[PDB]
C-alpha cells in the first residue's frame, strides 16, 4: 500500500496484490542454513548440501546451480561433478540416453570452451559472462532441450534468459 | 546516517516471519533445513476465467503472438491496463 | 628523447611546430612505459559480473 501510494495509484482500481500462491509454477522452496561457526566447516557443507540436493534429483529434473562468481560457477559445476564420480553416482544424470547423450558428446567435441568442455560429457554444464556468446547460448540451447542435467551459473543468467 | 538503514537491501522491518502450514523445519546436521511446501493456487472464481487474446481490443493482439490465452494475473488485470 | 634515446641521433632532422611542449615524465615521452604492455589475451573471462548502471 505504501507504494501504491508513493505512485498515486488508487488502492481500488490500481491496486492488485497477488500472493506467491499466484505463481504459475508453484515452487517447494528449501532453506539450508549453516549452523556452524567455522568458515571452513561451512564453506564443506554447502558443497556437500549441493551434491545432496544435486542427488535429490540426479535423474529426475534438471538442476540450477546458482554461484555468485565467474571462477566458483566453474569450480562448484566441477566440484558436484567430482563428488558424482568418487561416489559412483555420475552416470544417474546421463543414463543409456544416447539421443540425448551423444548430443551432448557431439557439442562438447566442438565447444571452444576449455571448461565447458570437461563436464559437457557428462549432464554438468557451465554459463557465465565470461564465457562466448556462441558457448553461452549452446548452454541455454542445452539447457532448454533437458540435455544437461546440472547446469551452473551466475545471477547473469537468471537476468538475462529466460530460461527456467 | 543514524535514521539510514546500515543493512540497505538486506534490512528487514519484520521482527516476526510466519511460514505456511506445512513449513516444518529440522536441523540434520550442522544446519537447519526449512522446507516451505509448494502452495496450492486459489480456486478460480466463479466468474473468473482465463480470457484469450480474442477477447482483447484488436490494436493489442498483434503483441500477444503465439498465446492463446491469457495467465491468470494477466486475465485478472486486463481490463485495469488497457 | 631521454627515455627512447636509442631513436635520437644528432645528425637527425625535425621541423617546428607553435606549441607548447609537454611535460618531462609526460604520456608521449616514455612510450616504452605505456606500449611494452601485453595485450588482454584471454582476460575478462573470470572478471566480476557487475552491470554498469550508470553508462
Amino acid at each position: 500500500e505504501d507504494v501504491a501510494t508513493f505512485l498515486r495509484v488508487d488502492p481500488a482500481k490500481g491496486l492488485f496484490y497477488f500472493d506467491n500462491s499466484f505463481r504459475p509454477v508453484p515452487l517447494e522452496q528449501t532453506y539450508v542454513g549453516i549452523t556452524e561457526k567455522k568458515a571452513i566447516k561451512r564453506f564443506q557443507i554447502m558443497n556437500e548440501i549441493v551434491y545432496e540436493k544435486i542427488m535429490e534429483h540426479a535423474g529426475k529434473n534438471q538442476v540450477l546451480v546458482f554461484v555468485h562468481s565467474r571462477k566458483e560457477t566453474g569450480k562448484t559445476a566441477r566440484a558436484i561433478r567430482d563428488m558424482c564420480l568418487e561416489k559412483d553416482t555420475l552416470g544417474l544424470f546421463l543414463r543409456e540416453g544416447s539421443a540425448s547423450t551423444e548430443v551432448l558428446r557431439t557439442e562438447a567435441e566442438q565447444c571452444k570452451n576449455l571448461e565447458l568442455k570437461d563436464l559437457l560429457p557428462y549432464g554438468f554444464a557451465i554459463h557465465h559472462a565470461g564465457m562466448t556468446r556462441v558457448d553461452r547460448t549452446l548452454v541455454e540451447d542445452l539447457f532448454a532441450d533437458k540435455h544437461i542435467q546440472v547446469l551452473v551459473s551466475t545471477a547473469t543468467l537468471a537476468w538475462g534468459v529466460n530460461l527456467p | 546516517e543514524d535514521l539510514v538503514f546500515t543493512q540497505g537491501s538486506h534490512f528487514m522491518a519484520n521482527k516476526r516471519c510466519q511460514l505456511p502450514d506445512g513449513s516444518f523445519r529440522r536441523q540434520r546436521k550442522g544446519y537447519e533445513e526449512v522446507h516451505v511446501p509448494a502452495l496450492k493456487p486459489k480456486p478460480f472464481g466463479s466468474e473468473e476465467q482465463l480470457l484469450p487474446v480474442e477477447k482483447l481490443p484488436k490494436y493489442a493482439q498483434a503483441g500477444f503472438e503465439g498465446f492463446k490465452t491469457l495467465n491468470r494475473i494477466q486475465s485478472k488485470l486486463y481490463r485495469a491496463a488497457l | 628523447y631521454n627515455f627512447m634515446g636509442v631513436r635520437h641521433d644528432p645528425n637527425m632532422k625535425y621541423e617546428l611546430q607553435l606549441a607548447n611542449p609537454k611535460e618531462f615524465y609526460h604520456e608521449v615521452h616514455r612510450p616504452s612505459h605505456f606500449l611494452n604492455f601485453a595485450l588482454l589475451q584471454e582476460g575478462e573471462v573470470y572478471s566480476a559480473d557487475r552491470e554498469d548502471l550508470y553508462a
